[PDB]
């Protein structure tokens, strides 16, 4: 509530969003964002709540080509409740706002949808989405630059047997 | 990434230009998606930004760009654990024989029969992190295991950081901004600014240890091979601990590379060393910066770059759009020699003439020549002692070059690998004639669009890096979000292009309105004022509340 934006749009679906506060620009934002990219949004969310295997089963791979198993153990290691809510935690009023507007304005196109623009609607994984998520998102982005370059080295990491 | 900013003492109208040339994936989690936002009075800022996050990633405002390019700085370190001998599941520190932890995650899997089942996965952790396992390099054997600390971890600054540098005014601004928060994860940023500055920082979250530390804490074998490896046995290699840091263990800004300047400054991903060479930025640590020699993308924008000619912004346009294979001025002249040398070996003469036809670019019209060239460079890279003029630390910008046809061996060595390189063309499908947008494509729903531009290892400023797919080779990443930025007096002049388009969706107006137009190199105005808005007879708009 007190969420509002008013959204223009210019050649090649390009948005220009204006609002009074940072909770209706996140709300245009995800709005406009949803218009174009709802699908892909959920398929990354999904891989960073770790879920591929629930949907896809263990035969497929992410986007970033990790298989979806090693994919989802690595993810569910990184965005554990605790990680998440630390993060939340250190983020700024106006950028909780921001994050705040966003997935309700995501969530508002996916209520309207009737598939103009969105492909997979009805599947099951197509759902709404929260702040959470977007920290999801976000802490998957830090460490593509550190741990998320060894995300199937971690996955792998097991204590020796009885070799010689 | 390319990146180059120009400042008043070299653009055509003495006032700031940038030129943003990101390389990134056109598909999943850092596709780049256009957006202008603006809270009238406190911001207005518009550029292009990645998906689920509410802020603009690269962009413009009323008196400033900023862009961005993968930083050659660690991010992360290694830390080879010393196992205690009597439990492989024990590390020692200081000779203390410390536990690892456990922790379990729960993943649910979809079977054959579309039910759940629920998989149960140990994840070790060190006081560093948690341990990898790379077979045949970072193993986990009875004596020794690695643990991976990464500093990102704990960069809960990165979105107001990113917020931050959307408000900034100027570059003076925005690097106050950037160095007060150091919330930058893994790239450097370079800006322009009306007033004609031109800047570039190595400003991000880097692991810190005091310089003298660095030789003895260092794994030198793992350090040659480019990883950040430090020896986690000895309390004394943790990160130190500086209060001037915005994160406990990071490098404090003072320490990292900045260069602030009135001429240029350029990067195309190689270390802070060059970023503009009339001053160089040497002594950093080897976290952060080392004087390494530089790919072909920087040595290409540097040789348009230096000088004393003013740049236009068609200037800077065109070192994209021109797409040439900058790797093929240092050794298709000899290449071509060779050629010549042995007209008349049945086996070489298509390559040959493909070479000689070429017009060292990868243009949709470029032709088979680039294919050739490719393959042979493929095999020239993996030969010792073939450079005519070896790298040379005092002549950065102008060797390698040339093959060392003069030296037998080397001459016997080039032949076989072009020869091999013509047997790996002429055995693959190529239609006699057909040309490098015939080949590199972007699939469309079931239609296919040409994609001019090529890798980045070779010299292409216009980096795409493709794959096979069946008969085509399909485009995954490279040039992205296209964006040139000038100052005149009425309101920041924006052109560019989002390569791939707006819309991921097949069913979308805007799927692949942009990729058509990036196939025929036709950038366009990005609207900024509202002036431009408004004139623009495609615009809609909706407002909406809850
Ligand atoms: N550094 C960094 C990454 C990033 C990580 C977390 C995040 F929240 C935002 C950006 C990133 C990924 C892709 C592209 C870029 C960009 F810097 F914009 F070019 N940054």
């Amino acid at each position: 509530t007190g969420l509002a934006a008013d959204i223009r749009w210019t050649a090649y679906g390009v948005p220009h969003i204006r609002a009074k506060d940072e909770r209706g620009l996140g709300y245009g934002i995800g709005y406009a964002y949803a218009r174009d990219n709802a699908c892909l949004l959920a398929e990354e969310i999904v891989t960073a709540r770790g879920e591929r295997a629930r949907y896809f089963g263990s035969e497929g791979k992410s986007s970033a080509e990790l298989d979806n198993l090693p994919s989802d153990i690595f993810y569910a290691w990184l965005n554990q409740p605790e990680a998440l809510q630390a993060f939340w935690q250190a983020q700024t009023p106006a950028v909780r706002q921001l994050l705040e507007g966003y997935a309700a304005g995501f969530n508002r196109f996916l209520r309207e949808a009737d598939g103009k623009t969105t492909s997979c609607l009805g599947q099951p994984w197509l759902r709404a989405i929260a702040t959470d998520d977007l920290l999801r998102l976000t802490r998957r982005l830090l460490v593509e630059g550190g741990v998320g370059q060894f995300a199937d080295a971690l996955v792998a990491a097991a204590p020796p047997g009885a070799e010689k | 990434s390319n990146a180059i900013a120009v400042g008043s003492e070299r653009s055509a109208d003495g006032k700031g230009m940038l030129l943003a040339n990101p390389h990134f994936p056109w598909n999943g989690a850092m596709r780049f998606y256009q957006m202008h936002l603006t809270i009238p009075g406190r911001l207005d800022v518009m550029g292009a930004s990645l998906p689920g996050l509410p802020v603009v990633n690269i962009g413009f405002s009323r008196h400033l760009a900023w862009t961005h390019t993968v930083d050659t700085s660690s991010h992360f370190t290694l830390y080879r654990l010393a196992l205690d001998p009597k439990d492989p599941r024990r590390y020692l520190v200081d000779g203390r024989s410390l536990p690892l932890e456990e922790k379990s995650v729960a993943i649910e899997v979809r079977g054959a029969d579309g039910k759940l089942s629920r998989v149960e996965h140990k994840v070790y952790q060190s006081i560093y992190g948690p341990l990898v396992v790379w077979p045949g390099k970072l193993d986990w054997n009875r004596s020794e295991a690695y643990a991976l600390r990464d500093a990102n971890l704990e960069n809960t600054r990165v979105l107001q950081q990113w917020y931050s540098i959307n408000q900034a005014s100027d570059v003076a601004d925005l690097r106050r901004r950037v160095e007060a928060l150091q919330g930058i994860p893994w790239v450097n940023t370079l800006a322009a600014d009306e007033q004609g500055n031109a800047l570039y920082m190595n400003q991000s979250v880097v692991p810190y240890l005091k310089p003298e530390l660095i030789p003895a804490c260092a794994i030198p074998q793992l350090v040659a091979e480019g990883l950040p490896a430090l020896q986690g046995q000895d309390s004394r290699c943790a990160w130190s601990r500086d209060p001037a840091a915005a994160q406990a263990g990071i490098t404090p800004a003072a320490q990292l590379p900045v260069l602030l300047r009135r001429d240029f400054v350029q990067n195309s991903n190689d270390s802070a060393w060059l970023t503009n060479p009339a001053s160089p930025l040497q002594g950093f640590s080897p976290l952060v910066s080392q004087e390494k020699p530089i790919g072909p993308r920087a040595r290409y924008a540097l040789s348009r770059l230096q000088g004393k000619q003013p740049l236009e912004a068609k200037t800077l346009e065109e070192m994209v759009t021109a797409n040439h294979v900058f790797s093929a001025d240092q050794v298709l002249p000899d290449l071509l020699r060779l050629c010549r040398d042995n007209q008349g070996e049945k086996s070489l003469a298509r390559a040959c003439a493909a070479l000689a036809q070429w017009d060292r670019g990868a243009n949709l019209d470029s032709g088979s020549g680039f294919v050739y060239f490719q393959r042979f460079m493929q095999r020239f890279a993996e030969l010792d002692g073939a450079w005519k003029e070896p790298f040379d630390a005092q002549r950065p910008l102008d060797t390698p070059q040339g093959i060392a046809l003069d030296r037998p061996q080397v001459a016997t060595q080039v032949r076989q690998a072009l020869a091999d390189a013509a047997a790996e063309v002429e055995k693959s499908g190529i239609p006699d004639g057909a040309r490098w947008g015939d080949l590199q494509v972007s699939t469309r729903g079931q239609e296919r669009i040409a994609i001019p531009g090529g890798d980045g290892h070779f010299g292409v400023y216009n980096a795409i890096q493709s794959v096979r797919k069946g008969d085509h080779l399909e485009v995954v990443g490279g040039t992205s979000y296209i964006q040139l930025v000038t100052f005149p007096e009425e309101g920041p002049k924006a052109r560019g292009l989002l390569a791939f388009s707006q819309s991921s969706d097949p069913r979308s107006p805007h799927y692949r309105d942009q990729t058509e137009l990036f196939s025929r190199q036709q950038w366009q105005t990005l609207p900024f004022s509202d002036r431009q808005i408004d004139a623009d007879p495609q615009l809609q708009r909706l407002s909406i509340r809850e």
